[PDB]
This record gives structure tokens, C-alpha cells and sequence, in this order.
């Protein structure tokens, strides 16, 4: 094996959020070691987070991480628009995806 | 009204062929950056390859080429084979995104 071989823990759990509320989403991986975690939006092809960085200017996006296992993106104040896919993204070679779905109420 | 956002420079080549390990730059010039910070994505699977200064993917074939202060946003694409073409994006960070779609095309 490869010392450093990255996983995901546990596919991410769908999401259902009211709006004005918050919701997070939350990737969960395994053996981390020096590669990054990204958030993107599937619908808009839009990079949301890398790492412990928030790439969109959109103020209502904060990353957080535990351990560097999990990493959960917040939104903040729900807007019907934040409804759809989101991805989290590995840089392994080949990269390593899975997305979950936020619903808006 | 004027947001005063980032605006990109049409004026580049938008659709590249070259033979298969010949090199490939894709050119996206960014005018008016601010704050904002631009990406190279591949949009068949949403694999980010850079942003800003940094290289995210691990895949060493790809590398942007931006000299402190310029507008441009080389991708540079070193020993490409015919599973790279596709359609690759110049995004900005801002709110909704700016993006401008590239097509590459590897011929053996
Ligand atoms: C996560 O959620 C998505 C979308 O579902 C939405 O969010 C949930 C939290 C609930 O609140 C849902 O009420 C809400 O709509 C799931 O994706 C969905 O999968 C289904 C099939 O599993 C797709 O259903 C349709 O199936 C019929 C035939 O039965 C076809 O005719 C349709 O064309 C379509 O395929 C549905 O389209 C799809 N929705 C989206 C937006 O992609 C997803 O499965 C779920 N994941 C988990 C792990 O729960
Ligand atoms: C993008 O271009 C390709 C091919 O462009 C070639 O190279 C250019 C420099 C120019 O000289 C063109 O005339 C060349 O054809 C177009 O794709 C077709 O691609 C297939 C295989 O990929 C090839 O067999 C065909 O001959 C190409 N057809 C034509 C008319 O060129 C493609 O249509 C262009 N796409 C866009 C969006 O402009």
C-alpha cells in the first residue's frame, strides 16, 4: 500500500434545512495525511472550500474540520438557492469524490 | 450603478488541439482582480486543478503560470493524452461565480 492512502469514512448524509436556518454539511474521510479536502457546489460547478479555506466570496460559507477526519461545511442563513448537490473532493491521484443533497424547506 | 468586478479578456485562443504529449497552455487573463482569486477546474469531473497560486490536483502535468501582479492565468498541461480533452474552466470567486469555458482537444 501506499503509506498515505486517503478514504472516505462514511458517505455524506443528506440535509434538510428551513430557511433563515443553518445547515451543515458534512464529509467525514480517513487518513488524510498531507492531501486537502474541498467542497464544491454540483449544480453551479462552483468551489466552495479548500481545506480550512473558504475560496467563495459568499460570506454565509465557513469550513470547519475535527481531527482533520471531519470536515463540515456550514451555510449560513438558508436561501431557497442553496438547494442541490455538493461535493467533497479529495487531491489524490486519480482525485476521490462523493456528494450529498441540501434541501431547502 | 458599477460593481467594479473582475472582467475577463475574450480576446483568447478559447478552442486548443495539440498532439498527444505536446504541451498545452490555456490562457486566461483576468483584468480588475481585487480580492477575488482565480481557479482552474475540469468541468467532465469537477476535478479542481488550481486556484490562485496554489495547485490543488496531484496530478503534476498541471501547473498555472502567473507572474505576481499580471492578469494572466496560464494552465500549463505538460505530457497530455487523449483522456484530457474536454472542456476545462476559468472561475472567479466571485458571487455567483464568473466562469469561461475552454476546450482541449489531444489528437494522437
Ligand atoms: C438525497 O436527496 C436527493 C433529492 O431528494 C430531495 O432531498 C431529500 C432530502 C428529500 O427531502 C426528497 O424529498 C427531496 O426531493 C435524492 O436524489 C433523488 O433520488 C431519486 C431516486 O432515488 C430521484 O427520483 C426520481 O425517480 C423517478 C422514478 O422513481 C424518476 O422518474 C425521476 O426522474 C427521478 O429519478 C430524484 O430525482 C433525485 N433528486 C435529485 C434532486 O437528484 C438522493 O437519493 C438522496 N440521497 C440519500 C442518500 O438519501
Ligand atoms: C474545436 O475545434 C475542433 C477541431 O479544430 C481543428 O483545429 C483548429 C485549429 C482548426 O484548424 C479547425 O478547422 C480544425 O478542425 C472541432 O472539432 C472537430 O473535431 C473532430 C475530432 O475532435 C475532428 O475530426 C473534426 O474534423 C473537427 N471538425 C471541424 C469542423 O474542425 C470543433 O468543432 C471545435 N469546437 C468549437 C466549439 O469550436
Amino acid at each position: 500500500s501506499r503509506i498515505v492512502d486517503p478514504k472516505f469514512s462514511s458517505p455524506i448524509v443528506n440535509m434538510t434545512a428551513p430557511v433563515g436556518r443553518d445547515a451543515f454539511l458534512t464529509c467525514v474521510v480517513q487518513d488524510l495525511g498531507p492531501y486537502k479536502v474541498a467542497w464544491l457546489r454540483v449544480d453551479t460547478q462552483t468551489i466552495l472550500t479548500i481545506q480550512n479555506h473558504v475560496i467563495t466570496k459568499n460570506q454565509r460559507i465557513g469550513i470547519a474540520n475535527s481531527e482533520h477526519k471531519t470536515w463540515t461545511m456550514r451555510i449560513k442563513d438558508i436561501k431557497e438557492s442553496d438547494k442541490g448537490w455538493y461535493m467533497c473532493q479529495i487531491n489524490t491521484d486519480p482525485m476521490k469524490s462523493q456528494m450529498g443533497y441540501l434541501d431547502v424547506v | 450603478a458599477d460593481p467594479l468586478l473582475p472582467y475577463f479578456d475574450f480576446d483568447v485562443p478559447r478552442n486548443l488541439t495539440v498532439t498527444v504529449g505536446q504541451t498545452g497552455f490555456l490562457h486566461c487573463r483576468v483584468e480588475r482582480l481585487g480580492d477575488k482569486d482565480v481557479s482552474w477546474i475540469r468541468k467532465r469531473d469537477l476535478h479542481i486543478l488550481t486556484a490562485g497560486g496554489t495547485t490543488y490536483t496531484s496530478d503534476q502535468r498541471f501547473q498555472v503560470l502567473r507572474p505576481d501582479g499580471s492578469a494572466n492565468w496560464t494552465l500549463q498541461i505538460k505530457y497530455p493524452q487523449p483522456r484530457d480533452s474536454g472542456v476545462y474552466e476559468c472561475q472567479i470567486n466571485t458571487e455567483p461565480k464568473m466562469s469561461l469555458s475552454y476546450t482541449f482537444n489531444v489528437v494522437e
